[PDB]
RNA sequence: AGGACCGAACCGACUAAUGUCGAAAAAUUAGCGGAUGACUUGUGGCUGGGGGUGAAAGGCCAAUCAAACCGGGAGAUAGCU
RNA sequence: GCUCGCCGGAAGACCAAGGGUUCCUGUCCAACGUUAAUCGGGGCAGGGUGAGUCGACCCCUAAGGCGAGGCCGAAAGGCGUAGUCGAUGGGAAACAGGUUAAUAUUCCUGUACUUGGUGUUACUGCGAAGGGGGGACGGAGAAGGCUAUGUUGGCCGGGCGACGGUUGUCCCGGUUUAAGCGUGUAGGCUGGUUUUCCAGGCAAAUCCGGAAAAUCAAGGCUGAGGCGUGAUGACGAGGCACUACGGUGCUGAAGCAACAAAUGCCCUGCUUCCAGGAAAAGCCUCUAAGCAUCAGGUAACAUCAAAUCGUACCCCAAACCGACACAGGUGGUCAGGUAGAGAAUACCAAGGCGCUUGAGAGAACUCGGGUGAAGGAACUAGGCAAAAUGGUGCCGUAACUUCGGGAGAAGGCACGCUGAUAUGUAGGUGAGGUCCCUCGCGGAUGGAGCUGAAAUCAGUCGAAGAUACCAGCUGGCUGCAACUGUUUAUUAAAAACACAGCACUGUGCAAACACGAAAGUGGACGUAUACGGUGUGACGCCUGCCCGGUGCCGGGAGGUUAAU
RNA sequence: AAUUCCUUGUCGGGUAAGUUCCGACCUGCACGAAUGGCGUAAUGAUGGCCAGGCUGUCUCCACCCGAGACUCAGUGAAAU
């Protein structure tokens, strides 16, 4: 059984990473809607 | 050259090859060799553009040229290559100062063979002419439309043209379709015929030959559901409907030509 | 204390037709 | 030579039994099919929801697909319980 | 600690990915562990990750991403040139031994190597986003030469033994050593050298390419292993002296030959086949601009620099993905002995484990197995499941057929051990000696030694000799599909889908067509022996009649007919 | 007939007994020639039938070896 989550750190910041996301402005959206709930985590990384 | 193997097992049984002894067995001329990736159908947008393409052997893109524009420069044939990229094989021409060029390999063409350009040449078969300057009724192949364009026209195997008429500035050419189109004169031509003429006794034998060939498997319409092709449906191989193609476009003796800008250029239609 | 989340989908019932 | 033969790794999942508040939200045990090829696999890319992809089953698209998921219109509407 | 059992192409040993202290020591047992717990991957504290050479970073690039200008688009934004990113690829350099409770190819000892900066000395024309060469490449197959490694003999050390025999052809253990440097071998590739000329290499060129002659038949390149050095060093059984009794310190003999042999190396090789098998840089070489009492380059010596980050531990699992300390999933490397064709299977070595509830009893019943009188499918929707067949050699082998097949058809016979042929043959390998030598890693002769089938005859044991494991059930008639293949992840693997082939139809290339409000891409760096769509589905014999209707193609008298 | 309502069509083969199977006839409800027709060697974890071998499938089960079930100690669920 292969579960659907492989974690593979270089995909899952290539995908959410903060870089990737203030490329488009969606992310960038989303980066200040998570701003704006004030999250922690503003996104994944290490 | 047309070998039928035996069949030896199923697969093989079939298979017709087309063996040409006279082919280079080497690697090919490296500082004329260009990466090709494949696409696999998909565009810029990456959706499938084009269906039932994909996979497939690797291979190199040999720079050919269609100008041929060393005009007055003789240059002898240094040998033949197997081109995959063409249906038709290439030779590999050296000119007198020295230089290395691909060419489209007519009928009569062999190693030893000289070949020449430009006006000031023979009608030997692989010498490259204006139109104006070739016989009228004669076999050309590697035909340009404008000047400089390079050749677009009789590049398959076993393809040629014909010299109809000859109306002043302008040229008559039927082509291997049975179309009749008028041409600019002073735009270039290769005299012979394309060689490899044997390029359907090949078959391909089994189902694979076609998938490393860079075909994909072709699925009927009817075989499909409602939603996804216009056939499709119903419980027992039900038609009932004219045929067309996937995007509702009715196949099938619909002439799809509409340009009116190359049009005066047409005399006949096929037939 | 969390509910149960995940329910899974019920035994498919014997056919009464 | 071979989409050749027998057969491990590897990939697959035809039969039976067990297991159904199971060890496991499809597995184990004993057999079975392919196994130089239309093969299989690692890494990284591309295709985004009236769309993708599909050797075509309405199959698959993060345990969900005859139209994914999340938020909003939204306290939708419910002559019904 | 002594026994027993299990794995041993793994349930062992090393990595990447992914975890993120799970590592080691002290201490604690509430909670966690499906029981207890002094124990732990649990709690608390401390300790632990050492690099010019390993990897990342770095230089170059694939798919692809982003994208100055630009093109396009109501806005957002889309596409894309120059560029710049992007390893799953290419590019400089280290091995052996020892040491810690826990790190080492990083620390220590020994012996090496690479890339740059600076200085000195002796020579010299240097000089690029520019040219050329190189880098640089497929599948399959075969043989030869080797090594890792193993076996045996010799050698060295120890033992002769609690139940008979065992100083002997006896038994046990050891018999290990690298990178680098030197020599350069089997093999493989290519005929060398000199001179002249040339609109090609978008400029130039002493380079590449091409054309000419003169002269020699040879050089050059690549190249595992072996042999030397590294190394009268290290390691080394064993023995000795003290033990906080875990271990520490001291000493240290032999260290050779033969045979077998890889899936590893020579080999990016070679021979073949069609499906024709990345790119760029480092590197080598030639020049432009410009500089030539310079700078710069080459060779030698000296000196300095090589930063920064990862380095513990798990990594087929109790540490990763599955909510779990879950019978599942997870890529790569090493991979021994006996039997065997084998990485199958059986039993074992190194090494690691006994799977975190036990103790009794020995009912029905359920599960996983063994055996069975006589019958042998009478069971059942159905030989489902079980049972059976099962290997090697030889003999033999039907209908049918596309002449390949069918076929391992079917059906028969022989298989152990010992001796002899032959104090182990044929075969393989091959020392010393002897004869040559374009003189060495050479060629002949020669057979010592070692290894080692198959076959025949004879004898002999058992109920059974392919003795276990492993290891086809077979035949006849017929439906469907030609076949290999693919499909409903998770109740349907099929007659369904695909398929080679065939036919129709569209398309003259700014192609049809498709994705896009568009630009622009795919088709295709293809162009009718090509491409798209549609139907049929190898092959053999064929594929009849009908144009009313609905489509499609062509024509045009007349009628009807929008905007204007 | 993968097609056939009527229907287990009729005759023969196979069985002591055959609504399936194989061959032939044709009253083809409602086969048919590229939504292809008829054949076809080889192939198939394909559908149906027959024979040999084989056996606990069965007549009819019996016994035995293990893991549960049962008793004791510890921990300690669920649907309803």
């Amino acid at each position: 059984m292969k579960r659907t989550f492989q974690p593979s750190v270089l995909k899952r910041n290539r995908s959410h990473g903060f870089r990737a996301r203030m490329a488009t402005k969606n992310g960038r959206q989303v980066l200040a809607r998570r701003r704006a709930k004030g999250r922690a985590r503003l996104t994944v990384s290490k | 050259a047309v070998v039928k193997c035996k069949p030896t097992s199923p697969g093989r049984r079939h298979v017709v090859k087309v063996v040409n002894p006279e082919l280079h067995k080497g690697k090919p001329f490296a500082p004329l060799l260009e990466k090709n990736s494949k696409s696999g159908g998909r565009n810029n947008n990456g959706r499938i553009t084009t269906r039932h393409i994909g996979g497939g052997h690797k291979q190199a893109y040999r720079i050919v040229d269609f100008k041929r524009n060393k005009d007055g420069i003789p240059a002898v044939v240094e040998r033949l290559e197997y081109d995959p990229n063409r249906s038709a094989n290439i030779a590999l021409v050296l000119y007198k100062d020295g230089e290395r060029r691909y060419i489209l390999a007519p009928k009569g063409l062999k190693a030893g063979d000289q070949i020449q350009s430009g006006v000031d040449a023979a009608i030997k078969p692989g010498n490259t002419l204006p139109m104006r300057n070739i016989p009228v009724g004669s076999t050309v192949h590697n035909v340009e439309m404008k000047p400089g364009k390079g050749g677009q026209l009789a590049r398959s195997a076993g393809t040629y043209v014909q010299i109809v008429a000859r109306d002043g500035a302008y040229v008559t050419l039927r082509l291997r379709s049975g179309e009749m189109r008028k041409v600019e004169a002073d735009c270039r031509a290769t005299l012979g015929e394309v060689g490899n003429a044997e390029h359907m006794l090949r078959v391909l034998g089994k189902a694979g030959a076609a998938r490393w060939r860079g075909v994909r498997p072709t699925v009927r319409g009817t075989a499909m559901n409602p939603v996804d092709h216009p056939h499709g449906g119903g419980e027992g191989r039900n038609f009932g409907k004219h045929p067309v193609t996937p995007w509702g476009v009715q196949t099938k003796g619909k002439k799809t030509r509409s340009n009116k800008r190359t049009d005066k250029f047409i005399v006949r239609r096929r037939s | 204390n969390n509910r149960p989340v995940y329910i899974p989908r019920p035994r498919p019932p014997h056919p009464r037709l």
